RNA sequence: CGCUCCGGGGACAGUGCCAGGUGGGGAGUUUGACUGGGGCGGUACACCUGUCAAACGGUAACGCAGGUGUCCUAAGGCGAGCUCAGGGAGGACAGAAACCUCCCGUGGAGCAGAAGGGCAAAAGCUCGCUUGAUCUUGAUUUUCAGUACGAAUACAGACCGUGAAAGCGGGGCCUCACGAUCCUUCUGACCUUUUGGGUUUUAAGCAGGAGGUGUCAGAAAAGUUACCACAGGGAUAACUGGCUUGUGGCGGCCAAGCGUUCAUAGCGACGUCGCUUUUUGAUCCUUCGAUGUCGGCUCUUCCUAUCAUUGUGAAGCAGAAUUCACCAAGCGUUGGAUUGUUCACCCACUAAUAGGGAACGUGAGCUGGGUUUAGACCGUCGUGAGACAGGUUAGUUUUACCCUAC
RNA sequence: CUCUAGUCUGGCACGGUGAAGAGACGUUUUUUCACUGACCCGGUGAGGCGGGG
RNA sequence: GACGCGAUGUGAUUUCUGCCCAGUGCUCUGAAUGUCAAAGUGAAGAAAUUCAAUGAAGCGCGGGUAAACGGCGGGAGUAACUAUGACUCUCUUAAGGUAGCCAAAUGCCUCGUCAUCUAAUUAGUGACGCGCAUGAAUGGAUGAACGAGAUUCCCACUGUCC
RNA sequence: UCCGUAGCGGUCCUGACGUGCGAAUCGGUCGUCCGACCUGGGUAUAGGGGCGAAAGACUAAUCGAACCAUCUAGUAGCUGGUUCCCUCCAAAGUUUCCCUCAGGAUAGCUGGCGCUCUCCGCAGUUUUAUCCGGUAAAGCGAAUGAUUAGAGGUCUUGGGGCCGAAACGAUCUCAACCUAUUCUCAAACUUUAAAUGGGUAAGAAGCCCGGCUCGCUGGUGUGGAGCCGGGCGUGGAAUGCGAGUGCCUAGUGGGCCACUUUUGGUAAGCAGAACUGGCGCUGCGGGAUGAACCGAACGCCGGGUUAAGGCGCCCGA
C-alpha cells in the first residue's frame, strides 16, 4: 500500500486536528532487565534444558503495519500508534499514481 | 545399545595377555658406573623361545 | 545394538567408515582419523 | 669438599573452576485429527457465495460449482458534471479493428477479486477539495451456550473534511479477507508503587496498538519394528455367511441384415426386458476372552444351464458325419509331461473326456508344495533402523475316553 | 525435540628466576632465548654425581 | 614397541578390479580472514549499566582422498530391397556402466525367443541381451577338491503306485 | 587327509510320543572322530552390565535388557463385576467448545426440595384481520442458458457460380444475418405462482379528558417523552386448562426403524438429511414365526362388549 508522510489528524494532547509526521513503527531491542526476561534467564539456568515453548509452526506471511504518528507542534510533540490492515508491500510517500496516462 | 567389542577390551579379564609361559620382561641391563664409564663383559648361556 | 555398522536387509555399512578423531567410544570404529582411504599408488 | 639419589623434561604437560564448539557413545520424550478399515491421496480442520434445503429460520455426507489468507492515499470521504456495453448511418489516408460526428440504446457495461444481491441527473466515468481509515463511552445484531474473537448496525460526546445548503462521512455498495492468557516492544499521564524516610536512574503497574498460535477457542515434537509388548474393539479391515448385481455368466422380445434366392434351418446389428450367485466388486449386519486362513489327495450327496448314452422333434437332414430343440441328472465323464496351483497348455485313449454346489464341502482326515513369524542371499528404495501381492532357501500341523450322527 | 559422559579450545589459579625485543594509549600487553625450586617421567638393592687435587 | 598393537572392509587359488571428489563423510593448510563465548582492555555515565575495539577452537574459504559412504544419461537423422544401423547432430551432469556376466538366488512384461532334453515340459541345460532394476574388494568372472546346502536328467533298484 | 568305533553332535523320516519316559525324550538313518577335538575340577568377567567363529544367541526351564525386595494399593478416556423389598416420577444418543472422534465441559431432556398467589392468566388448536416467502406447479410467441424444424425477406457482408472485361447489373443459389412462427428443457433460470407453513393483533399494562415538567426538539404553551388528577367494566372471538417462580440435581451426549419429502450410489437389510410417530425403555390381541407392521399401551379380579384380525380341522368362532 501507499500512505503519505504527512497526515492531518486528531491529537489527544491538543484536543484538535493537527498535521502529523508519519513513520513506520519497528520493534525495539529487548531489554535484559525486564521481569519476564529475568525470570526466563533464571529458569533456563542450570539443568533441565529448554523450559518455555519455542514456536515453530509459523503460518502468516506479513505483519500488520503500524504508523507512528507524531505531532508537528513544538509544544506538543506527542506520538501514538495507528495500525492498518495486513499488506505484503508498504511504502511511505512514493509515486502518487495518476489517471489517463500512457502505460509503458 | 549394547557396549561394543572394542570397548569391552579395556576392562580386561578376558582380553588380558596370556603371560603364563612367558620367560620374563626382555630388557637391557641397567645403567651403572661400569656401563657409563667403561664396559662390562657377560656370557650368552642359552637362546630361548618366548611364547 | 552390537555395532554402529550392523543391521539392514543387506550386509552394508550405510555410513562413511572414515570417522573423526574426537569421536566417542562405541562410535569410533572403521577407519579412524583417515587422511586418505584408497589403494596405495605411488608414495 | 659439597645443597638436591642419578638422568630426562619444566612455568609448560597436568589438576581445580568457568566459557564456546563437538557429541544418537548415552538418557528422556514426541512423531495431530477427519476418514465408507488403516496407509497413500485430499482438507470436507478457520472463513465466504449459489445450490442441496422440501416458498419463515435452521438442517448432513471425502454432496455439486467456486473463491480466501490479498488489494487500495485511493479503489476511503464529500461535491459537481456526464452516461455505459453494443448497434446503425456517415467522414482523406483508414482497411474487421486507430479518430470525429449524429441517432437508437432499462443497463445487455462498470463497480479490485469467487458468486449472488444492489445501483443511471448513480454506487459507474472524469475532475476539485480532502483524511470520518482520527479520539472516546456505553448499547445492539451476527456465530452462539445466547460465551468470546472476528465482522457489522443504530446512537451519544469531541474535533474535522466536503458542499451554497439540506446533508453525507468515524474505511472500501452489502455478504469473507483473520487471532486469548504468559512474555516482549511502542505510545499516553507534572499518573501510582519501588517498602524506615527524601532525591535521581532503574524496575513493577494502569490504558491503548503490535510481535502468533492456518490443527485458525491457540502443546514446543522425525522414523522403524517380520524381535515385539499391554488395555481393548467385531464401533474397524483381511475368511465364510447375508442384502445388492455395477462387472462376470446365462436366457429372452423386436427384426435392419448374413445365409447364391430367403428376416426368423442356423445366426443376428441398433435397442430393450430378465434370471443366477460357480467371477470380481460395493457394503460392514455376525465373529477379534480366536469359527484353523490356498491347493492337492480321499469320500459321500445334491443341482441342471445335457458332453455322451435311452426316447424324440427340426435342418441349408440323400447316406455318413454334424448342428438346433424337448422329456430327461438313471449311469458315466479317464491315464499322463509342465506348474504349489485354481486356471491354463500339450500327448494319448475314449462314448464323452459337460458345467457346478455342499462354511469358495472336506487340516482332533492327511499333506505342507504355496501363502503367512523368527535365520539368510539378490534386485530396487531409504542417510539409517528397515520396506517391497519382487524373486530364492530352511523352517514343531496338539487332544476325543464326553454328547449326538453314522 | 531437549539434554549428557567423553573430547577440542580460551580464561583464572597452583605458577616462580632472569635476559633481550616488539608494543597500545612511566604502568601494562605479549614473542623468543635460557634457569630450577613447585610439578611430571624413567632407572636403581636411590653404588662411585658436580667441581677440585 | 611398527615383521608390534589397535580399528575396518573383502573372503582360498587363477584372472582382473574401469570412470566419478559434484553430494555426504574423513583429512590437511591458515592472523592471507567473514562469523565467533567467557575472561581481559578502552570510553561515557552518580553507579547499576551501555557502547566500541580485540576476538581461541569450531563453522565458512581452499587442496587431497572412492580396496570412504556411494553413484555411473536422454532424443533424432544416417549403408540406393526390408530392417538393424558402425557414423553425425543436439540436450546435458561430478561422471554417464569399462572388462565381464545374465530371464541368474537378480527380468515386471514372461510360461521372453531359438536350440536340446520328452509322446507331451510354467521345470533343467546351452545360447540371444532391448539389462522394470547385472557389474567389478557395497567385489566381477572363473574354478579342482569338498558339502546331512538348492535344482534337472539318465542307469540300476524297488508296494511310491496300478 | 578318507571309511569307521568309543566320545562329541543332531540331517531326514517333517517317524514314535505329543493330559508323553521326558516343561524337548526315543528309534532307524546321519555329521565329525589328531585337531579350530572332547571333558572334570579350580578361577575371571554381573544386568543397559557381562559374554558372543554373531543366532539378538547365552547369562540357573526366565533374555530385543535376568532374578528378589521396595517405591506400589504406580496410572488406565479401556474390560469385567457392583449384594433387601415396595411405592411415585422418569430420560438421552441433540447444540457449542476442546490434539475433541471409545472421553469431558456446556445447553437441552429428568428428579427432588419448595415458595408466591388462585380457590386474571396460559395453550404443539381453531376462527377473524394483517404481513412474509419463491418450493410444487407453470413459462420459454417474457430476460439468461440450452435447443429442433420449415416459411418469408432485402442486400447486410459471404461460401459455389454464371451471362456480363465490367457497375447496388442479369440472376439462380446456398450458409451465416433479419422477421413472424414451431418442437423440446433448467438443483446452482425466471415474468407468474399455490397447498402446508412462519410472525403480530383480538383491551383495564386499554381508551379517554384536564393540568404540570424538560437542559431534547422546534416559526408557533410547536412536537415528543415523562409525571399527576379524574371518568369509562357488556373483562370486547371459539374451545379447553389452576398458574407463576427459585434453588440443587443424576443419567445421557455410539442410536436404529417406518409414511411422506429428499442427497450420493446400478443397487443394497448401503451411506447421509427434514417432519412426525415408534423401537430403544414396552408388556398385550393379530400378522404361523418376529425390536420397529395393524390394533391397543399394562395395579389384582368377576360380568358384558369391541379394535386389528379372523370363523373346514389343528384352533375359540
Ligand atoms: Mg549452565
Ligand atoms: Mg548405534
Ligand atoms: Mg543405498
Ligand atoms: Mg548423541
Ligand atoms: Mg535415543
Ligand atoms: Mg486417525
Ligand atoms: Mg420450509
Ligand atoms: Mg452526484
Ligand atoms: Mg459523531
Ligand atoms: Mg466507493
Ligand atoms: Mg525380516
Ligand atoms: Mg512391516
Ligand atoms: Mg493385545
Ligand atoms: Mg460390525
Ligand atoms: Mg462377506
Ligand atoms: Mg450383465
Ligand atoms: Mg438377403
Ligand atoms: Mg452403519
Ligand atoms: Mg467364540
Ligand atoms: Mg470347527
Ligand atoms: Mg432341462
Ligand atoms: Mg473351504
Ligand atoms: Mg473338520
Ligand atoms: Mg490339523
Ligand atoms: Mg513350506
Ligand atoms: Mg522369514
Ligand atoms: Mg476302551
Ligand atoms: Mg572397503
Ligand atoms: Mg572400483
Ligand atoms: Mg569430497
Ligand atoms: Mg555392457
Ligand atoms: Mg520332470
Ligand atoms: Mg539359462
Ligand atoms: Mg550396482
Ligand atoms: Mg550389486
Ligand atoms: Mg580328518
Ligand atoms: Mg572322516
Ligand atoms: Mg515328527
Ligand atoms: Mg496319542
Ligand atoms: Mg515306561
Ligand atoms: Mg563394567
Ligand atoms: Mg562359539
Ligand atoms: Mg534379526
Ligand atoms: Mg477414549
Ligand atoms: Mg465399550
Ligand atoms: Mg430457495
Ligand atoms: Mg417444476
Ligand atoms: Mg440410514
Ligand atoms: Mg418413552
Ligand atoms: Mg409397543
Ligand atoms: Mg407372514
Ligand atoms: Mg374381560
Ligand atoms: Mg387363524
Ligand atoms: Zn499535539
Amino acid at each position: 500500500v501507499n500512505v503519505p508522510k504527512t497526515r492531518r489528524t486528531f491529537c489527544k494532547k491538543c484536543g484538535k486536528h493537527q498535521p502529523h509526521k508519519v513513520t513506520q513503527y519497528k520493534k525495539g531491542k529487548d531489554s535484559l532487565y525486564a521481569q519476564g526476561k529475568r525470570r526466563y534467564d533464571r529458569k533456563q539456568s542450570g539443568y533441565g534444558g529448554q523450559t518455555k515453548p519455542i514456536f515453530r509452526k509459523k503460518a502468516k506471511t506479513t505483519k500488520k503495519i503500524v504508523l507512528r504518528l507524531e505531532c508537528v507542534e513544538p509544544n506538543c510533540r506527542s506520538k501514538r500508534m495507528l495500525a492498518i490492515k495486513r499488506c505484503k508491500h508498504f511504502e511511505l510517500g512514493g509515486d502518487k499514481k495518476r489517471k489517463g496516462q500512457v502505460i509503458q | 545399545g549394547r557396549v561394543i567389542r572394542g570397548q569391552r577390551k579395556g576392562a580386561g579379564s578376558v582380553f588380558r595377555a596370556h603371560v603364563k609361559h612367558r620367560k620374563g620382561a626382555a630388557r637391557l641391563r641397567a645403567v651403572d658406573f661400569a656401563e657409563r664409564h667403561g664396559y662390562i663383559k657377560g656370557i650368552v648361556k642359552d637362546i630361548i623361545h618366548d611364547p | 545394538v552390537e555395532h554402529p555398522f550392523g543391521g539392514g536387509n543387506h550386509q552394508h555399512i550405510g555410513k562413511p567408515s572414515t570417522i573423526r578423531r574426537d569421536a566417542p567410544a562405541g562410535r569410533k570404529v572403521g577407519l579412524i582419523a583417515a587422511r586418505r582411504t584408497g589403494r596405495l599408488r605411488g608414495t
